[PDB]
C-alpha cells in the first residue's frame, strides 16, 4: 500500500488504542458516579420508607 | 617547407587543450559547491520528515475522534 502510510497506520492504531482508553475511563467513571450518586441514595431512601 | 596548416591546426589544438582544461577546473569547482550545498542541506529532510509527519498525525487525529471541524 505505502511505506510512509503504513508508519501512519501504526501510529493510527497508537491514536485509537489512546481514544479508546479515553473512552472507557470516562465510562466507568460516569457508573461510578450513577451508583454513588443516585442508586445507594434511592436504595436509603426504600430503607426509610 | 612544411604545410602552415599543420602549424595553425597545432596551434588551435593547443588552445583546445587549455580551453578543456579550464572546463575540467570550473566543472570540478561545481561538484565541490555541490556536495558543500547538500551536505548543509542535510537538516531540511529531517525537518520536512517531522513536519510531514505532526501533519498527518493531527489529520488523523481529527479523523479518530469526531473533531474533525467541516471544511470552511
Amino acid at each position: 500500500m505505502d511505506s510512509a502510510s503504513k508508519e501512519e497506520t501504526l501510529e493510527k492504531l497508537d491514536q485509537e488504542i489512546t481514544v479508546n482508553l479515553q473512552k472507557i475511563d470516562s465510562n466507568l467513571s460516569f457508573c461510578f458516579h450513577k451508583i454513588t450518586q443516585d442508586i445507594i441514595p434511592h436504595v436509603a431512601t426504600y430503607s426509610e420508607i | 617547407m612544411e604545410n602552415p596548416h599543420e602549424q595553425v591546426q597545432a596551434n588551435i589544438l593547443s588552445r583546445i587543450i587549455g580551453n578543456v582544461k579550464r572546463l575540467n577546473e570550473s566543472v570540478a569547482i561545481l561538484n565541490q559547491e555541490l556536495v558543500t550545498i547538500n551536505n548543509r542541506n542535510k537538516n531540511l529532510e529531517i525537518m520536512g520528515a517531522i513536519c510531514d509527519n505532526y501533519h498527518s498525525s493531527v489529520q488523523f487525529n481529527l479523523e479518530a475522534t469526531n473533531n474533525k471541524k467541516p471544511p470552511l
